[PDB]
């Protein structure tokens, strides 16, 4: 378990550390809220992978993944967040965020969903 | 009737010379309402493109959607390859599960 959240961790690539929190437990059945900092007073795009398969779940402004429950919003200037409306234990796992900033940032953020 | 699928011959590997622009084709059928990305398949994975834009650097990374003569032919080319660019590359289709199709890019200094 402490390996899977290290590797999951680990394929941060940012030069500003990420600002957000980049582990996240749930209960199943309930909503999750995954954080994405971007570069403020810019108008960057990002797009967030599932890591267990690597499917594109958003990018920029659209849901790209078929999965209804997914849904990508600006919580702030400088926030988006990506919603799971309703998590399941098998949505456990590694998500990445990435934004077409000059440095290429990727955050990584581990969600664990708890049996309910 | 049939879901889609990815058609031979798709993502083929290829040993490329510094400096050539290296294409990979992704051929679809039936794509129906589903979407094509290309990704580089790293550790972390790189979005190239999703759809039909291009995610990040318009001068490194081209995208022609839907051509060939069936007009079901995604291509990706990576212009100028240089070391860095060697490794695995992916054509995903969003079915779920999702369809992928990935192919291995060597890159040769003279
Ligand atoms: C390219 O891929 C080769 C085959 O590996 C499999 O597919 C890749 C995309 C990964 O998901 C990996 O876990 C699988 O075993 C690898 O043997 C080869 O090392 C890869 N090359 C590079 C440069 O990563
Ligand atoms: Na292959």
């Amino acid at each position: 378990a402490s390996e899977e959240v290290m590797a999951c961790l680990r394929q941060e690539r940012s030069r500003v550390e990420n600002p957000s929190q980049t582990i996240v437990n749930v209960v199943a059945e309930n909503p999750a809220y995954l954080h994405c900092s971007v570069p403020p007073d810019a108008e960057h795009e990002i797009a967030w992978t599932r890591v267990s398969d690597g499917a594109l779940l958003t990018a920029g402004n659209r849901t790209f993944t078929r999965d209804p429950r997914w849904q990508v919003s600006k919580k702030s200037a400088n926030i988006w967040v990506l919603n799971l409306r309703r998590a399941e234990q098998q949505d456990s796992g590694c998500y990445l965020c990435e934004i077409n900033d000059k440095h290429n940032t990727v955050y990584a953020v581990y969600l664990k969903v708890l049996e309910p | 009737g049939a879901p889609p699928t990815i058609q031979q011959p798709s993502m083929s590997s290829a040993v490329a010379l510094l400096g050539q622009d290296v294409d990979f084709t992704c051929i679809v059928n039936d794509l129906g309402s589903h979407m094509v990305a290309f990704v580089k398949a790293d550790s972390p994975p790189r979005l190239l493109s999703f759809d039909e834009k291009v995610f990040r650097r318009r001068n490194k990374y081209e995208l022609k959607p839907r051509i060939g003569d069936l007009h079901n032919e995604w291509v990706l080319t990576i212009k100028n390859v240089q070391e860095s660019d060697r490794g695995n590359y992916s054509c995903q289709i969003n079915t779920e599960p999702i369809t992928l199709s990935t192919g291995e890019l060597d890159v040769k200094v003279p």
